[PDB]
């Protein structure tokens, strides 16, 4: 998280570290479920137990945190791992089952009605270990609250000047300042974009972190992040199936 | 070859010398690497090559890794190196090394060392069926007094004295567990005894080994009073005493509660059991 | 004996570790990391050895775990 | 890039190329996380160490601070990757293997000839060369022809060395399509005893391969079996397409414990009767894994010399080398292959016994001396000194040893004079004003526990000098015999007299006086320090039973007693000696035989010496292996005699197998080697029943695998190794912690 603030204990119980080939994070999903992105995970994916899961830890250097090993790692078929992120999300099944007490606790899948809380310029968080704004990976987990930005100023201010065309689709919602100093970075992908549900005081997760601008948190630019409402079948087919 | 995704650790030996008794002298450290790793060539030259002088040579011939140091140290130095594993093995057994002095072998000092905790290769990698295959010499495990699917009437009996025909057996109640290599110790102590062949003087309070392969998913909580009856083994223990080895041809099921039974359900299946031990404690195999 | 029930625990209603005909047991997960589903975990001996719940189900409860509950202000 | 640019930056802040290759190692990170000060305090130059510290000190400020900051891309995700190296500005490796050359030969051909031949597979095409040599119409050179071998379909299968049974083993079979067509083909592993398997073994999988690419099929197997398998992967082509390959190689599964080694000998000695019945306990070590069904493998032996220098012995195939059983890496070791080789031809030559041994032991005799001879010469000096290792200083103690032994072989191996007498040149020059030579980097140590190190190492060395340099005599000729031979003589008489007075003066170590007493006797010294010497040496001679020997004294356990070789029993085993006792030991044999020849105390120390082999060869190790062998066979030769003196040797042992029994005529005519040893169970004791005129030797050989170590290995040296996850140690090797 790029100029964020250091959490506490208890802020983001969900959060999954995840180490392989790549440097990533994840949400808990249940007890035996882990939510993340698809470029981040498609590194050594044919290799079932290949990833590093660790949780319910707030330092990433710490010697003692929660192990998971995965059974299974599934990639979302729209997915294309050449250029490009449209799909930009994976479901990583857990072999054992997780202890679920104070520090470990999953994020809530969205509802069907709660795009009333992701409206335009209402807050969401984003949190993981990546680049902070000194220049170096998180030693402690980072946070930030954003807003949500509109799909037609996000879309607009992408695809120039270097970005390639179709970089920003149908799937996926965009958070961010206009005057950028708040934003994910290298490290963060798979982190989950949460948001209150005030009527029963719950956090679900509503995007997934993938892109941006390449130096992060630069005016004018903002974050971009995989939409979850649009997979939920996707998500219950494979739980339930698999 | 390319790609496939290979598995990669790194290495760390250290040595060093206690007291001025065999001082300097050329000494061989000799690293059996774990299965299905050999060491990074390109990381070994470094250790000799450089301006620094960690090591004068090295040799990497089979599954080995020999170090020639010109003198041990006081003080720890020490040498490290990646290992690559080239086709994949999991469930790894822990390794030796050994530091020695060359002109003089007497003066030597072997140790074991295992994979790292919390790593894969210590968790298995067989396909379902392969599983099933694997713990076909693994002893069976059940919680008490439960029948498997083919289990008739007299099933204990039938194990007994007809196949695999046990050779001893004991009631144990499990004291405590060592991890040794590749094998879980389980310390017992002998509260009944039902057959015997090569274990003489086997009495109630006597103390006897029993050990299981890591392989095997198997474990013996201590505090806990089982039944065990099997094959008598060819090692022995400190005291002198037999020790028993818990594969496939060993029965274990540990014993029922006073509290469960007297349940109804398992009332007369306990029933079973004790007429057993005392039928077959008592008379034995000649029906 | 009541069988265990993961990330839950058992609770003696009737009397300290009675477990006779009529005797009453409540399962309890977890409080707040789980949720129970199913059944309310109320369970009663039965004539036939096996404890039943209220709905007339012999087998155990399952919890549930609740998702959310972040401790920000 | 911009870390290529600045390092080599700053590697042009040096011009000198010695401060560029000092400079150049300390940019390369060590494997291990050292500090930087740390490390760059090793090297041994002042004028290498600062240039040294200051790029290893600003390669790592620069490596850290761009640490975490590369692969650039618009993911939010960050690829895990090492540190950059520097790309050597040193000439880059082109490919130096190359397939074996097949076809190299001659073959008589007239008028026309053709040869039916199989080709060796590669993807690589060849050429084939040809001469012809003609009596009557000379040379003739043929115009090259091309020959491309390919495959259209090619399987490779990877197996680790080592396994232990009951580890889950995933084996990956690629699939190799060089056509231009997509195949797919069916693979299957065949079925085969030992190895839990899919389907039982056979089991049939459909794999797609495209064209030009490499597909890896995965199988799951785990060994059960405790020797050795063989598996085979089958592929075959669907469709029409002949296509299709198999691969079968051989799996060593191995026991789940660490191997251990126990050997004991035993005297047999059937003139006495308290030898005639012995019994041996067997073993019930604790630490034996179960199961593994071990076996106990005994050696007896009646023909103590054939059998250690015969055919199964110093003169096999493969030498001693392969006998001694440790590794022989260094150039001391190189010796190995020829003071064993020499000595044992030297026992066959003076009793005439080649005739006994195959006569194609000549030609592992000379194979082995010449393969000695042509490794050891790569560790030689341009000074005609020698180095332990190469490009490494100059030992003193190990250019004598080579003068020592390369002086009796230069003349079968084709060696020169005149390097020989080089090399004599450079340990003269070594000679103190004291008389005793000098060693800036000896090789052996030895002088430990026992104080008084520079007295024993100087007078030591001295000794194992001149016995090189007289030695070195026998090289000289008529070009010599004026300007060389009088300054070895002379250098050899100087360093005598410093070993005559610290000889008188005493207080020598037992290892120290055993070589001085030979150093004086192969040396025709004066008949006062001849005599002082062998005196003083016999002062330090322990004897027990019919055995002599020279140890020495491990302090004192506070207040105890004296007689410390006062236990001895023909029915306990022989215990093993460290390998100094042996090398003092086998220099005192070799005094004994010059000073007073073959005597009651030359056979009292050569039994004892004989009962000091190991099992399947040598001794404890290099150095002690070839004084020995050289001490042995100087006795063999005294003591050699045309009886035909044996003994008869019963043993029974009631095995898993049953109760096997085996009665064996032995006698000095024989040759007893690995194909005669016999084979117990490692739990069940053996009876053992001794008779007849001559004495004997009997080796057992327990080796087993064991679950752990004893709690009295390591009392001095210590070893400790552990192991890191490379995702684990690469955070932790760019780690800034305990800080901020
Ligand atoms: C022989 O094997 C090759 C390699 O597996 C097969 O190549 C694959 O062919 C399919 C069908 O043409 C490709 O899918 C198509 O890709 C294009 C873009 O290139 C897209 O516009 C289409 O909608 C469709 O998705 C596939 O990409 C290609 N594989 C790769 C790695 O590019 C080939 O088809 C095989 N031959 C036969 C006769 O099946
Ligand atoms: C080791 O044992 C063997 C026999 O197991 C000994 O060979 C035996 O030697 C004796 C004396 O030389 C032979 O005695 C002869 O026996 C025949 C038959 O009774 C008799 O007619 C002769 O007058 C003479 O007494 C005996 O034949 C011979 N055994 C065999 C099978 O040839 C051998 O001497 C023993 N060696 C040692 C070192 O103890």
């Amino acid at each position: 998280i790029y100029g964020g603030q250091k959490a506490k204990p208890g802020d983001f119980p969900w959060q999954v570290l995840i180490l392989g080939g790549t440097t990533a994070a994840g949400a808990l999903l249940y007890d035996n479920w882990v939510l993340t992105a698809a470029h981040a995970v498609y590194e050594q994916k044919h290799d079932a137990s290949a990833l590093d899961i660790r949780m319910g830890t707030l330092k990433r250097l710490s010697p003692h945190y929660t192990q998971a090993w995965s059974e299974a790692v599934f990639i979302h078929e729209g997915y294309t791992h050449d250029a490009g992120f449209d799909n930009d999300i994976a479901l990583i099944k857990l072999n054992n089952k997780v202890v679920i007490n104070s520090n470990i606790t999953p994020i809530c899948l969205p509802r069907k009605e709660a795009e009333s809380f992701m409206r335009t310029d209402d807050i969401g968080t984003a949190s993981g270990w990546g680049l902070t704004q000194r220049g170096f990976l998180a030693r402690n987990l980072m946070y930030v609250d954003i807003p949500i930005v509109d799909h037609q100023k996000c879309t607009a201010a992408y695809e120039k000047p270097p970005y390639p065309r179709g970089s920003v689709t149908a799937n996926m919602l965009c958070a961010g300042l206009e005057s950028g100093g708040k934003d994910s970075c290298r490290g963060d992908a798979g982190g989950a974009l949460v948001f209150l549900d005030s009527e029963t005081e719950r956090w679900f997760v509503g995007g997934i972190v993938s892109w941006g601008s390449m130096n992060c948190g630069e005016a004018g630019q903002y974050g971009v992040y995989t939409k979850v409402i649009n997979y939920i079948p996707w998500i219950e087919n494979i739980i339930s199936d698999f | 070859v390319v790609e496939e995704q290979e598995s990669r650790v790194h290495y760390t030996v250290c040595i060093w010398r206690n007291g001025k008794v065999g001082l300097s002298g050329m000494a061989i450290a000799d690293v059996t690497l774990l299965s299905g790793f050999h060491a990074l060539r390109a990381d070994l030259e470094k250790l000799t090559s450089l301006s620094d002088r960690y090591v004068s040579h090295f040799e990497t011939e089979g599954p080995h890794v020999l170090l020639y140091f010109d003198s041990v140290p006081t003080s720890r130095e020490c040498v490290g190196f990646e290992a690559v594993q080239e086709v994949p093995v999991g469930l790894v057994q822990p390794a030796s090394a050994t530091l020695y002095d060359y002109y003089n072998p007497e003066r030597r000092c072997s140790v074991f060392y295992g994979a790292p905790s919390k790593s894969r290769l210590l968790a298995t990698l067989c396909s379902a069926e392969v599983c099933q295959c694997a713990e076909g010499k693994c002893p069976r495990q059940r919680r008490a007094l439960e029948r498997g699917l083919q289990d008739e009437d007299g099933y204990r009996m039938k194990f007994a004295c007809y196949y695999p025909r046990v050779e001893y057996g004991f009631q144990v109640k499990v004291l405590r567990e060592d991890s040794r290599a590749a094998f879980r110790l389980f310390e017992t102590k002998i509260t009944q005894v039902l057959h015997f062949t090569k274990d003489v003087k086997a009495a109630a309070n006597q103390m006897r080994n029993f050990l299981v392969r890591a392989s095997c998913r198997l474990r013996l909580e201590p505090g806990k009073e089982y039944l065990i009856m099997g094959l008598d083994g060819a090692t022995y223990d400190l005291e002198g005493h037999p020790q028993y080895l818990l594969d496939s041809n060993s029965w274990i099921e540990e014993m029922p509660s006073e509290r469960l039974c007297r349940s109804t359900r398992q009332r007369a299946a306990c029933a079973q059991l004790n007429d057993f031990l005392q039928e077959y404690g008592t008379q034995g195999c000649q029906v | 004996p009541p069988d265990d029930l993961p990330s839950g625990r058992v609770e003696y209603i009737t009397g300290p570790g009675v477990t006779t005909y009529k005797a009453v047991i409540q399962y309890s997960c977890e409080e707040t990391f789980y949720t129970m589903k199913v059944n309310d975990g109320k369970y009663v001996c039965e004539a036939d050895g096996f404890w039943t719940s209220s709905k007339g189900e012999k087998s155990l409860p399952v919890c549930e775990p609740v998702c959310g509950l972040s401790a920000r202000t | 890039v911009n870390f290529q640019k600045a390092i080599n930056e700053k590697l042009g802040q040096y011009a000198s190329p010695t401060a560029k290759r000092c400079c150049q190692d300390g940019v390369t990170r060590l494997p291990m996380m050292r500090s930087c000060e740390q490390r760059a305090a090793r090297v041994q130059q002042p004028d290498c160490r600062e240039p040294f510290l200051s790029c290893c000190q600003f390669a790592e400020s620069l490596r850290k601070k761009s640490r975490d900051k590369g692969q650039a891309g618009l993911q939010r995700a960050l690829e895990i990757l090492q540190e950059e190296d520097l790309i050597d500005e040193d000439d880059i490796p082109v490919r130096s293997f190359f397939p074996e050359n097949w076809l190299w030969r001659v073959e008589t051909v007239d008028r026309f000839q053709i040869l039916t031949l199989w080709l060796p597979d590669s993807l690589t095409t060849w050429e084939i060369h040809g001469l012809s040599l003609s009596k009557t119409k000379g040379l003739c050179v043929a115009t090259p022809v091309q020959l491309r071998v390919f495959r259209e379909f090619h399987l490779h299968l990877r197996l680790p060395m080592s396994v232990r049974r009951f580890e889950q083993l995933e084996l990956r079979p690629v699939l190799y399509n060089y056509l231009d067509k997509n195949l797919t083909v069916s693979v299957h592993v065949s079925p085969v005893e030992g190895l839990c398997l899919a389907g039982g073994g056979g089991l049939a999988q459909q794999v797609l391969v495209p064209a030009g690419s490499a597909r890896p099929v995965a199988f799951s197997v785990v060994p059960t079996a405790a020797a050795a398998v063989s598996l085979k992967v089958v592929a075959r082509g669907s469709f029409e397409f002949p296509v299709g390959d198999a691969v079968s190689k051989v799996l060593q599964i191995e026991k789940e414990g660490a191997i251990h080694r126990e050997e004991l000998v035993y005297e047999l000695n059937p003139l006495d009767h308290r030898g005639r019945t012995l019994e041996i306990p067997g073993n019930s070590d604790p630490n034996m894994i179960p199961d593994g069904d071990f076996n106990s493998y005994v050696r007896v032996t009646a023909s103590d010399p054939l059998d250690t220098l015969g055919s199964e012995g110093a003169l096999s195939p493969g030498g001693v080398a392969s006998l001694l059983r440790l590794p022989r890496g260094c150039g001391e070791q190189t010796m190995i292959y020829l003071a064993p080789t020499l000595a044992a031809s030297r026992y066959l030559d003076k009793t005439e016994q080649w005739s006994t041994l195959p006569p194609e032991t000549k030609d592992h005799a000379v194979d082995l001396i010449q393969k000695g001879y042509m490794r050891i010469q790569q560790f030689r000096k341009a000074d005609g000194s020698y180095a332990a290792w190469l490009s490494r200083d100059s030992s003193t103690w190990l250019t004598a040893f080579v003068l020592k032994v390369l002086s009796l072989a230069q003349e079968q191996v084709g060696g020169s004079p005149e390097k020989l007498q080089e090399t004599s040149n450079w340990l003269l020059s070594q000679q103190q004003a004291d008389g005793s030579f000098q060693d800036p980097c000896p090789v052996l140590d030895r002088s430990m526990q026992g104080g008084l190190v520079g007295n024993d190492e100087t007078v030591a060395l001295t000794a194992f000098v001149t016995i090189a340099l007289h030695h070195g005599l026998a090289v000289f000729q008529d070009e010599g015999a004026e300007p060389l031979k009088q300054r070895v003589e002379a250098s050899i008489s100087k360093a005598n007299s410093f070993l005559g007075e610290k000889a008188s003066a005493g207080l020598l170590g037992a290892h120290a006086a055993a070589i001085t007493a030979y150093a004086l006797s192969l040396t025709k010294a004066p008949v006062d320090l001849l005599g002082v010497a062998h005196n003083n040496l016999m002062a330090m001679a322990q004897e027990t039973g019919d055995n002599l020997y020279w140890g020495s004294v491990t302090g004192s356990q506070s207040n105890a007693v004296s007689p410390t070789p006062a236990p001895r029993n023909p029915s306990d085993p022989m215990p093993q000696a460290p390998a100094l006792w042996i090398e003092t030991t086998a220099y005192a044999l070799l005094h004994l035989l010059l000073h007073e020849g073959k005597a009651e105390m030359a056979d009292q120390a050569s039994a004892w010496l004989t009962r000091q082999g190991s099992f399947q060869g040598g001794f404890r190790s290099t150095q002690d292996t070839v004084i020995a062998l050289d001490a042995l066979s100087a006795y063999w030769i005294a003591s050699h005699t045309t009886e035909e003196r044996g003994l008869n040797v019963t043993l029974s042992s009631t095995g898993r197998n049953g109760f096997k029994s085996h009665a064996l005529q032995l006698n000095n005519r024989q040759i007893r080697g690995l194909e005669e040893e016999l084979q117990f169970s490692l739990g069940s004791k053996i009876n053992v029943k001794v008779g007849g005129n001559s004495k004997g030797t009997l080796k057992v050989l327990r080796t087993y695998n064991v679950l752990d170590m004893k709690n009295t290995t390591c009392q001095d040296l210590q070893i400790e190794v552990t192991v890191k996850g490379h995702v684990e140690y690469t955070m932790e090797a760019n780690e800034d912690y305990e800080d901020y």
